[PDB]
């Protein structure tokens, strides 16, 4: 049952690989109520945002170290368009409304075959901080066109470069040292998560219902599932071989509930 | 239970020794599934 | 047995699998979630008020400032920084130097087993006094409120605010101790233990949540502004879990291998 | 009338593990109720079943620099009557430091049960190969040759169709329970010894990539069991 | 015989907010009974549910004393796109300062449910005019034009036979509950605006006064709740 | 109610623990009505 | 409300003996279980009950060494009117200080019933002869005649096929309880004399080794009891 | 029975006052026999 086409709307997608799908941490993270914090009639699905929406990631390479690792939060890469992933009917309704919750289907393709040997670590982690430089801002697409693959060092595994607020001038600046947004990079198999060997697939399946804090979460500012594709064993080959191959990422959002329809979003 | 063991008797109403949630209108369980 | 872990799924397997044997009988329920965290440990260390305090400025605060620094102490798991909530632990490793320095707090039995995303439970707290015999009382107001900072005349004496009000006050004993239990009263219907959004709209800081706490407390002496000596006392927080429930599996702090 | 009373000679005192209620400060608080939030984690043991990855150094012997610890162990072709890999089975070994089974049980004192390791074989499909998965029951000197390991608790992987294999360390200890740390290196803290041996060596058609990387994972099995709460190692802030 | 007892660590403490009796020492008193009066009060959101007066300056720029608040809004002839008057829904606001509802509110912590504004024509009654009143959920920038409030949650009033619009501001929040007073300005505390838009202008015939002005009330809905009550500003004494 | 949450067991009687008036042989009341 | 109480004036007393448990502080801890190991004591009269040998100085008047205590006592051939061996019914006594039965007793401070001298003959299958077992009651001189000890509880003791002869001296007390320590040396503390007299000569076939030996064991009766636990002496460790 | 005498009330459950071994799956009795 290797062959599998998965229908959403207008939109399918197809694999020949399945390893089936992760249904973490409910039975199916499609079946879900009316957020209870909010009295207005929701904004609810339909079928032109019932679809799948597709990405490219950076290319991976023999230079990629392991661990090193793609951050992709959503619905921040929505917002963003970060890798060509405009979400047209769906980001035009993220953009009206103050509250968003949904769950989300994702499938990351990569194009591996024989002769090649690596393996990549395909998590949804909730939640990250991972698309923010230390110094509170967000990454352009420059940056990420840049990095080309964010390495992991004594920063991001204890935490110490997450984002924070600078004490000012009154008191002693004190040596940061830890905090809670760590990856630990041995421990990101806890994740609802697959793994993208190229010994057996080209494509991994992972299905996550919403999470939060609350009953629903603001549209411009939450991260609470986030796309994390990481390195565990670096990929090798002989010359000849297909240099460099290339990383999609297929983003399909489940049971959306919008409320406070309002004029389109501008910043301060 | 918890950690708690003087169960045969209390003293104060249980919504005064603790929170209870509003009304809206072993054996483990996997945190993962195939299909 | 031939498996294949990029599933995401693994079984998980006993010995009559491959081998011949059997099933370890079970034994023990410690890693309960109840059980584990319902036991008290020593959150902060703060100054005891003697006087009507100047709740501390919020962030960047500047020169000349005039603020009563540690006093207050968040009931939080979460790392603070000067009775604010913080994003990044910070600590000292050097006296010399010039300028105000932050209390920061920390539980660190409950980041050594979360191991989740998400946190709920009441709160027990104690107070001890790290003074001999001193009489002390403790004053809380929880998440989203403030320090009522003035005082009030009688007899020509001082008395602050702190001393009443709607919000629970606990007087000690001569070197007795305090000791309550608190709801969970925030906006909020979780804590997060790890958090990714941002409080507001604009300016605000990724990953620092706001109302992830069970409230504030502090040390004040039972006493009007008059009777004051320099010597300054210090009063220790314990806290222990009630209830505790958690939700979305995650990762535990990596140990360096120097 | 007054009820006559006896009070203890531990009156007053705090007990920080102490089994029972205080006194409420500000009841009649209703919280916002929790029905939407999937995920409930009743207990630690449910995140010590799942698998997370393990930690070796990389090669030996010249490294850029110490740190850069791997979670796989690489397969060279040359032959030498040694194991590939080894480490104790010593929950305080650096091996598990960071796994999850090796950080949730260090907070606990005794365990109970299973560890079962999993191996995950990441080189190309067309590589076939075999190896030999010995368990040694703790002995004066740690065994090396694979005829020692053949005469161990031991399996044969065969590289094929299925890229992974769980292995299931038998539970096999004087007392009921073990301890989590091996202060004195006695025998109720260390069970012996895991070992990996290639059987035969690994075949490849031409222009494969050389050296193959064996994935490795530890986790709990279902009858593992963890007791007694200890203070944490306050370390990882520093 | 004297039953054995422990006494806890918190023995003597007086806590303010204990549910609980304490002893009487001046029992077997009766009081006169209460049969004759009437109006009891049994929640202090039946008064909340009343509406009350809110507060605005009077007219920009030149006032002769800052004190010249008013709980009206002037309506000039005069056409501009931006809206004639607005403010926060946010209950420590100096426009809620002296109504009930922010009044009560103010010593709580939290709120849940709608607050309901209404509005009163004070005009001749040969007067004619429609205005459009939008409340808009929190945004970047508040919004100020005609067709900005369009988008948001709105209604349109008539100028007719009844005076009076009540205007139902919806409770959007993230958060099952919300913060009464903004600290740090959060989206917790804070719930976007109400504005009010003229549509059309308001037309007269001749000999009727220029400039009506339109009587603002603020009120608790139905579904209103307060919860954790706090510690009272003295600052009314002073 | 009011603030109280030790219901179990009351130690004085009624008429000791409260004042009580002398004989003299939820869903909430609107304070005002409109004919 | 709360309750009335008076405590008593031994509040905040520590009593060692008191029957009463006090508040636990680490439950909810499951042991390993004891299915497997036998041989479970659940009252120490069980081993008193056991046979364990006396001791008495080995011969007179010269020895090596002071320290040479034997538990047998050697028979000679000479014949005087005087016990071979005699001993103070007295559970303080050096004779029974290193018996279970002493040893036991000596951390109480009554006894009741019966004490059981078992006698084991060791010389040679071929040996013949015959014992007077005599217990006396306090006197004022103990008895040291054949004929004072026929007059008194005694048995004869024939050698033959078996080789043990069971004395069971009689609870003969005053009171119902009798002291194990003889600080004042009184009645209710020393209970007379057991002594052993040879009633013939014993009789050997030549070449047999000359002097046989008796070997001496002390053990409680079936309806041996004790009473009231006291302080040990710690005289053991110096 | 051991040293105890309070015996009329427990206010601890048996599993926190004390230890009970976990599942696997007067008159004296002599410590010797003779066959």
């Amino acid at each position: 049952d290797r062959v599998t086409t998965q229908t959403a709307g207008n939109t399918a997608i197809n694999t020949q690989s399945s390893l089936g799908v992760l249904c973490a941490y409910v039975e199916d993270p499609t079946k879900s109520d009316p957020p209870s914090s909010s009295t207005d009639q929701p904004t609810t699905t339909f079928t032109a945002i019932d679809r799948w929406y597709t990405g490219r990631l950076n290319s991976w390479t023999k230079a990629v170290k392991t661990f090193s690792f793609q951050a992709v939060p959503l619905p921040g890469a929505f917002l963003s368009r970060q890798g060509g992933l405009n979400g047209g009917a769906f980001t035009a309704t993220l953009h009206r409304h103050f509250l968003m919750k949904c769950g989300w289907q994702v499938q990351v393709q990569c194009n591996l075959t024989q002769f090649h040997q690596g393996a990549l670590l395909v998590a949804m982690v909730p939640e990250t901080t991972l698309d923010v430089k230390p110094d509170g801002k967000a990454k352009s697409l420059q940056e990420l066109n840049e990095e080309q693959w964010v390495e992991m060092s004594d920063d991001y595994r204890t935490g110490k470069n997450m984002p924070f607020q600078s004490l000012g001038t009154y008191y002693r600046p004190p040596n940061w040292t830890w905090g809670p947004n760590f990856i630990n990079p041995y421990q990101v198999t806890v994740f609802p998560h697959q793994i993208l060997n190229a010994r057996t697939s080209t494509s991994v399946d992972v299905n996550v219902p919403y999470i939060g804090e609350t009953p629903t979460q603001s549209s411009e500012t939450q991260n609470s599932w986030t796309l994390l594709v990481m390195v565990l064993v670096p990929l090798d080959y002989k010359e000849g071989a297909t240099t460099d191959p290339e990383i999609t990422f297929s983003v399909r959002p489940t049971s959306p509930y919008f409320n406070g329809l309002r004029n389109r979003y501008t910043a301060g | 239970r918890g950690n708690n063991g003087n169960m045969t008797f209390n003293y104060y109403a249980n919504t005064y020794q603790n929170s209870v949630d509003f009304s809206t209108s072993g054996i483990l369980n996997p945190l993962g599934y195939l299909k | 047995s031939t498996d294949n872990a990029e599933t995401g799924v693994i079984e998980a397997g006993n010995t009559d699998t491959d081998f011949s044997g059997e099933l370890a009988a079970p034994g023990s329920n410690h890693t309960n979630v109840k059980f584990l965290f319902d036991r008290s440990r020593l959150l902060n260390v703060i100054k005891v008020l003697e006087k009507d305090a100047v709740f501390p400025r919020p962030f960047p605060t500047q020169e000349g400032a005039q603020q009563d620094d540690g006093y207050f102490c968040l009931l939080t798991p979460r790392p603070t920084v000067a009775s604010r909530p913080a994003t990044r632990f910070g600590l000292y490793a050097n006296p010399s130097g010039s300028g105000v320095l932050a209390n920061t707090s920390l539980d660190f039995n409950f980041y050594s087993l979360a191991c989740f995303t998400y946190f709920r439970s009441d709160l027990e707290v104690t107070v001890v006094s790290l003074e001999p015999d001193l009489e002390f009382a403790v004053g809380w107001f929880p998440s989203g409120s403030e320090y009522q900072a003035s005082s009030f005349v009688y007899d020509q004496l001082h008395v602050p605010f702190h001393f009443t009000g709607r919000t629970p006050r606990a007087f000690a004993s001569k070197g007795g101790k305090v000791s309550f239990v608190l709801p969970w009263n925030s906006v909020s219907s979780v804590l997060p233990v790890r958090w990714g959004g941002a409080s507001k709209l604009s300016s605000a800081t990724r990953g620092l949540p706001a109302h992830a706490d069970w409230g504030t407390i502090y040390a004040f002496v039972p006493r009007p502004n008059e009777k004051k000596s320099t010597a300054v006392k210090h009063v220790a927080v314990y806290i222990r879990y009630k209830n505790a429930r958690a939700w979305c599996p995650s990762m535990l702090p990596f140990r360096s291998y120097k | 009338g007054p009820i006559p009373t006896a009070p203890r000679e531990n009156s007053l005192m705090f007990l920080s593990t102490l089994p029972d209620d205080t006194v409420p400060a500000y009841g009649n608080v209703r919280t916002p109720p929790v029905n939407y939030l999937p995920g409930e984690i009743t207990d630690l043991l449910q995140l010590a079943r799942i698998p997370t990855l393990m930690a070796f150094e990389r090669v030996p012997e010249p490294v850029p620099a110490s740190d850069t610890y791997v979670p796989y162990v690489a397969v060279p072709t040359q032959f030498d009557d040694r194991p590939l890999i080894s480490f104790p089975i010593t929950l305080s070994d650096p091996v598990y430091q960071n796994t999850l089974v090796g950080a949730i049980s260090s907070n606990f004192a005794n365990y109970r049960g299973c560890i079962q390791i999993t191996l995950t074989f990441c080189g190309p499909m067309m590589a076939r190969g075999k190896f030999l998965l010995s368990y040694s029951p703790p002995n004066g000197t740690q065994p090396q040759t694979l005829s020692e390991a053949m005469q161990c608790t031991y399996s044969i992987w065969d590289i094929g169709l299925n890229s992974s294999w769980t292995f299931v360390v038998p539970y096999i200890s004087p007392s009921d329970y073990r301890e989590t740390r091996a202060i004195t290196n006695s025998v109720y803290s260390a069970d012996g010894w895991f070992s990996l041996h290639k059987l035969t060596k690994i075949t490849l058609p031409p222009d494969c990539p050389q050296s193959p990387c064996i994935l490795f994972f530890a986790s709990a099995g279902e009858d593992y069991t963890l007791r007694l709460p200890v203070d944490c190692n306050p370390s990882y802030v520093f």
